[PDB]
DNA sequence: TTGT
DNA sequence: ACAACTGCGATTAC
RNA sequence: GUAAUCGCA
């Protein structure tokens, strides 16, 4: 269960959404979700 | 079940990531991580003291969290040990970037 | 990263940036799954700021204004449409949500499918 | 790592054979030269742990 | 298809499990099958002995009601706003002697709440009709009881569970109040549900540590057992509690798992509570006024019982199969048996047999007090295949009670002959 | 406030924002018959009654209606103090209901069965009243157009109706277009206004 | 740490006894802090 | 937490509790009275704390396990981050006008003539289509 | 030097 | 009288 | 092994 986000998203955002995350999730989901969203900003930009 | 899951799984099942959360989960029953250290430690001494030249090449503490891993009812490689089937032959080893 | 996430979820030209003139005197792809949308992407149909309506399955955790719908059409048989500011939500006489689509583009779907993905590669990777 | 000649010397042993390193009990070297400096300064230091169990004063040298 | 306990029974709906699984609850190497007494868990793989303990249930805090034993009254699933009444009438309660009344208005009121796990669980709760427990039971089922001190207490309680709802269920009170419990029936059920469903565990959240009586989701479809293979354990750090199957025990397929509940009672507490009599209760006492006193290390030798008198077990070890008169019905004998010991003095054979026939004189009177045979019960609840549960319940207390003094007089015959040899 | 609690068995109860409204149901095989000579407003899960504001003309009849609500989701983020705490909240919140008559007061089931769109109250949660909605019927015909070719277009937070042809409706996209062409058209003229070349310009 | 010898003779004139309940006294000594895992529970 | 905190009856938190997000904003909600909570100072001892007097701990977000070695911690989250007349506009271009004889005469700062004002005026901007206050 |  | 960033690497001069 | 001097980040 996640939102979806409409917005731009910034570095606050992110700060905000990655510590969501590790509060929900733990820092053990946290740590690939944050690879695989380093993945894909690599791959877009 | 996601249709385009299947590359994702193997390559955290192929780099280790299983180690992190069977740690994750071992420290979700501990009180205090630094006895768990040490029983850890003490744990894979006596591996080591009861058969050296079993170990040398496979680590006696990742084969400890796999025999706790194991008696707790999830199937981990021995030692999180895994051998690369596609290896083209003897001397030839892969380059990880 | 932050530079391609900020590109990603930036979003589309909305007002006269999109459209010369009026539309009063006168988007168009639906896509029922986000695959079908991320593969149109890879295959260069829409672009990554293209807007599109995708279907989703009674969720509706889509954060937005709390705003009321801009405009209800309400025909005889009993079924009314409410448009709002990102999403049209089709109901039934009987108060039933029959369909739900979310106005989005590529970026957020593709940026939600992969949190969602990488959670659930994690927890089938954990058995 | 860094002081304990003895220590040092059986670690590359223990590496080769495999068996595992004991935890140094002895103080190291640059402690040692410490208290020699301080005793050509006239100053004492000594260890002088004492048993929980059998309430004894042991002096490490 | 080899034949087990979980063959027998059928298996449960996908729902029951589907509905925790979607909110967390996980179950690992168990699997549900519904009955005509009720759910039970059964397991579904071989688990040899264990260095350590295996969790078989993890079951979130979310989908628990609980509530503090003390005086501050801390719903730590705070279902309950602030300023709503049900916490005036939780709180108008006695702290020590009445908390089912607390746990029953707090099940009521998440029957009410909205979006709340009980609402869809409660359909899987065992109605009325289906209940064991004796709040739910008629006069006639407390006449067939035959004990005149466990049926005054249940109609004592049935008293007050009426004059509860009668003070607090009043016609002045508002309708948020009035939709949770419209008639008496509804908060008779609920205490029901309370009482035969209680757990009392301590439980850590965040830095406060307390000790609470709890409604469990998922943990009270386990039947009750003397040898538990499982115990309830708890993790503060993910906040849930955890089934655990004991370590050095071996589990095969098709075996029930078990917990312990009220672990050194009567059975007049289970039938009280649980509305449940067992035949091999060890904790069993039946009061012996005969002045003859037989001899419990020769007993315990003749039986094969070794231990401590805290804790009594028979040493199968030594047993040698063969023995399987030995259960838990001679070790409560033993207990409750009047015994002397005098430091390493013999036992005297002419002694031990009048203090043995005087036992059984006794216990033949004590037998024929009842006006009924363990034939005439057997025959009885046969004869009704489809009956009242409390009815059932209380010819099935009725003939275990018969069968332990019977296998009392059995117990101290087998001593008289084998202590000869 | 009426001072006598009334049973909510026999009353249709619609749910708001901010207030409960009461309408008495009379016996019927399918609960859309609404009876508006007794109705009752409340607070949010109260049980004080009270009378509500009639600010238009009510029916006096027995009338077969169909409700429908209007509002705007409240998607909000919780704050996270537990593991498994829910990332996100959603709520309805409801605004306005709107009761449609059907035509000639028949069954959803008959054969012919169409929605009188000339026949609208409105209940709002603010104002705790319930008034009569007006609508603009633009469709051709007169009061002789049939009922099985219409659409009711709802607009400017409920308070503007108008009866068109089916086949004259905008799809999604293009009001939502125009929604954002003319705030975009207003903002930037807006910004550009303070520029000192603005009088002298053309937008283009 | 700032003033080794004045400290180093009051202490030595004194005859002080210190019991090594801090970290960079074992750290001094070459020992096992009693911080973490050093601490025995 | 070392006090209770009561709203009528009710106890929104106990003692020995550990304060959270939700928590904190409850007692804004309810705009609660001055709470008594742990901290270092009201600790009974000077050479080391517990883990109730400290609190949660920053690393992971729960109690301080036994043997964390605090000290070193805060002086390097201490140290570590130690290396780091409104002016009125014409909305348009127009005429000024305005009643003179409310505001008093004056020399700015910047050695120019102005007005003084000292109640509220309302000057109005009179452009080609529009007027500005 | 700068200040302690 | 006392102290005033942390380390690394290169050279030449004793 | 110590100094002097420069650089590094």
């Amino acid at each position: 269960n996640l939102v979806f986000h409409n917005k731009a998203i910034n570095g606050t955002a992110m700060k905000r959404l990655i510590s969501r995350l590790i509060d929900h999730f733990g820092m053990a989901y946290t740590s690939h979700i944050l690879d695989q969203v380093k993945t894909l900003g690599f791959q877009q930009a | 079940r996601i249709p385009f899951l299947e590359e994702q799984v193997r390559k955290i099942r192929d780099g280790g990531k299983l180690l992190t959360m069977d740690i994750h989960r071992l420290l979700l029953n501990e009180d205090n991580r630094f006895d768990f250290v040490n029983e850890i430690a003490a744990e894979a001494k006596q591996y080591v003291e009861n058969n050296r030249d079993e170990y040398g090449a496979k680590k006696a503490i990742l084969h400890v969290l796999s025999n706790r891993m194991n008696d707790a009812g999830v199937y981990r490689a021995e030692a999180y040990m895994e051998s690369d089937p596609f290896k083209p032959g003897p001397g030839y080893m892969k380059d990880e970037l | 990263m932050l530079i391609g996430l900020y590109v990603l979820t930036s979003g589309n030209h909305r007002g006269i940036c999109v459209n010369r003139y009026n539309p009063c005197n006168r988007k168009e792809p639906f896509f029922s799954n986000s695959y079908d949308a991320i593969g149109a992407y890879r295959q260069k149909r829409i672009n990554l700021d293209s807007p599109l309506w995708l279907r989703w399955r009674l969720d509706q955790r889509v954060i937005a204004s709390r705003e009321t719908p801009i405009e209800v059409h309400y025909e005889s048989l009993g079924t009314f449409y409410e448009i709002y500011g990102h999403y049209l939500i089709v109901r039934s006489l009987k108060k039933q949500i029959l369909f739900i689509y979310i106005r989005t583009t590529v970026g957020h779907i593709a940026l939600y499918r992969e949190i969602e993905e990488a959670i659930q590669g994690f927890s089938r990777a954990y058995s | 790592k860094s002081d304990h000649i003895r220590a040092r010397q059986e670690v590359l042993g223990t590496t080769i054979i495999g068996g595992t390193i004991p935890n140094p009990e002895d103080a190291p070297e640059s402690f040692r030269l410490l208290v020699r400096e301080l005793r050509s300064l006239a100053l004492e230091l000594n260890h002088f742990l004492v048993s929980e169990k059998n309430f004894q004063i042991n002096r490490k040298e | 298809p080899h034949d087990t306990p979980a063959s027998q029974l059928e298996l449960a709906d996908p729902d029951f499990y589907k509905i925790g699984y979607v909110r967390s609850f996980r179950a690992y190497g168990i699997e549900f099958r519904e009955g005509p007494d009720g759910y039970g868990v059964f397991a579904s793989r071989d688990v040899e002995p264990l260095r350590r303990a295996r969790v078989i249930m993890e079951i979130p805090l979310e989908l628990m009601l609980t509530i503090s034993k003390k005086l501050p009254w801390m719903f730590f699933p705070d279902i309950i706003p602030v300023g709503h009444p049900i916490f005036d009438i939780i709180n108008s309660t006695n702290p020590e002697t009445d908390s089912d009344l607390r746990l029953a208005c707090l099940l009521l009121y998440a029957f009410d709440c909205k979006d709340n796990f009980w609402q869809l669980y409660g359909d899987f709760l065992p109605s009325d009709d289906e209940c064991t427990s004796f709040l739910l039971a008629t006069e006639e089922d407390l006449l067939e009881l035959q004990d005149e001190k466990l049926a005054s207490t249940m109609r004592e309680q049935q008293q007050r569970a009426l004059e509860f709802w009668e003070k607090n269920w009043h016609s002045a009170v508002p309708l948020k109040i009035k939709r949770l419990a419209r008639d008496p029936e509804r908060f008779i059920w609920a205490m029901c549900i309370a009482q035969s469903r209680s757990i009392n565990l301590q439980m850590r959240i965040g830095a406060l540590v307390q000790d609470a009586n709890l409604l469990v989701p998922y943990a009270d479809m386990m039947n009750h057992s003397f040898q538990p293979n499982c115990f309830f354990h708890w993790r503060f750090k993910d906040r849930m509690l955890e089934v655990m199957i004991n370590a050095g025990q071996r589990i095969r397929k098709g075996d029930e798992m078990t917990v312990d509940y009220m672990a050194g009672q009567k059975n007049n507490f289970f039938m009280q509570r649980y509305g449940f009599s067992s035949p091999v209760n060890p904790w069993d006492v039946i009061h012996f006024t005969g002045d003859a006193k037989i001899h419990l290390d020769t007993f315990l030798s003749v039986f094969n019982i070794s231990g401590l008198p805290g804790e009594y077990y028979h040493n199968s070890r030594l047993s040698n199969d063969g023995d399987s008169f030995v259960d838990g019905a001679i070790i409560a004998a033993a207990r409750t048996l009047p015994t002397w010991s005098d430091g390493d003095l013999p036992p005297i054979p002419s002694l031990e047999r009048k203090a043995v026939k005087e036992l059984q004189e006794e216990c033949h009177q004590m037998l024929a007090e009842f006006p009924t045979t363990s034939d005439e019960d057997q025959k009885i609840l046969d004869s009704m295949p489809d009956c009242r549960r409390t009815l059932e319940a209380a010819i099935k207390y009725r003939l275990h009670r018969k069968l332990l003094i019977e296998k009392v007089i059995q117990a101290l015959d087998i001593y008289q002959d084998r202590i000869l040899f | 406030i009426v001072d006598y609690r009334i049973n909510e068995e026999e009353f249709h109860k619609i749910s708001l924002l901010d207030c409960d409204f009461f309408i008495r149901k009379p016996p019927d095989p399918d609960n859309d018959v609404y009876d508006f000579r007794e109705m009752y407003v409340t607070p949010p899960d109260t049980d004080i009654y009270a009378i509500p504001r009639v600010l238009a003309p009510m029916p006096q009849k027995y009338i077969r209606c169909a409700m429908s609500d209007y509002g705007c989701y409240n998607v909000t983020e919780p704050p996270i103090d537990a593991p498994r705490d829910p990332m996100y909240k959603s709520e309805r919140e409801v605004s306005k209901v709107f009761l449609t008559k059907h035509y000639r007061n028949r069954r959803a089931g008959d054969p012919e069965f169409a929605l009188d769109f000339e026949e609208i109250y409105v209940i709002d949660s603010k104002t705790k009243s319930i008034t009569r909605a007006k609508v603009v019927v633009t469709v051709p015909g007169g009061r002789n157009r049939d009922r099985k070719n219409d659409l009711l277009v709802i607009r400017d937070n409920g308070n503007s109706f108008k009866i068109i042809p089916s086949e004259e409706r905008d799809d999604p996209t293009t009001v939502i277009e125009k929604e954002e062409w003319k705030k975009s058209r207003q903002d930037m003229e807006r910004h550009l206004r303070k520029l000192r070349d603005f009088s002298v310009s053309n937008w283009f | 740490f700032q003033e080794t010898a004045r400290v180093l003779a009051k202490a030595a004139l004194r005859g002080r006894i210190d019991w090594l309940k801090g970290l960079k006294e074992n750290v001094v000594l070459g020992g096992v802090i009693p911080v973490g895992t050093g601490f025995k529970g | 937490l070392a006090d209770d905190i009561y709203m009528g009856p009710r106890c929104i938190a106990t003692r020995n509790q550990d304060i959270g997000i939700g928590l904190v904003n409850r007692f804004i909600t309810f705009r609660a009275q001055p709470i008594s909570i742990r901290t270092p100072f009201t600790c009974r001892s000077t050479s080391w704390i517990c883990r109730l007097c400290y609190g949660r701990s920053p690393t992971h977000g729960d109690l301080v396990e036994l043997g964390e070695a605090v000290g070193i911690i805060a002086g390097q989250s201490i140290g570590e981050p130690g290396t780091q007349a409104e002016h009125v506009r014409a909305p348009s271009n127009g005429k000024i006008k305005f009643n003179e004889d409310l505001v008093h005469p004056t020399r700015t700062r910047h050695g120019h003539p102005a007005f003084l004002c000292s109640i509220d005026l309302y000057v109005t901007i009179e452009s080609e289509d529009i007027l500005h206050n």
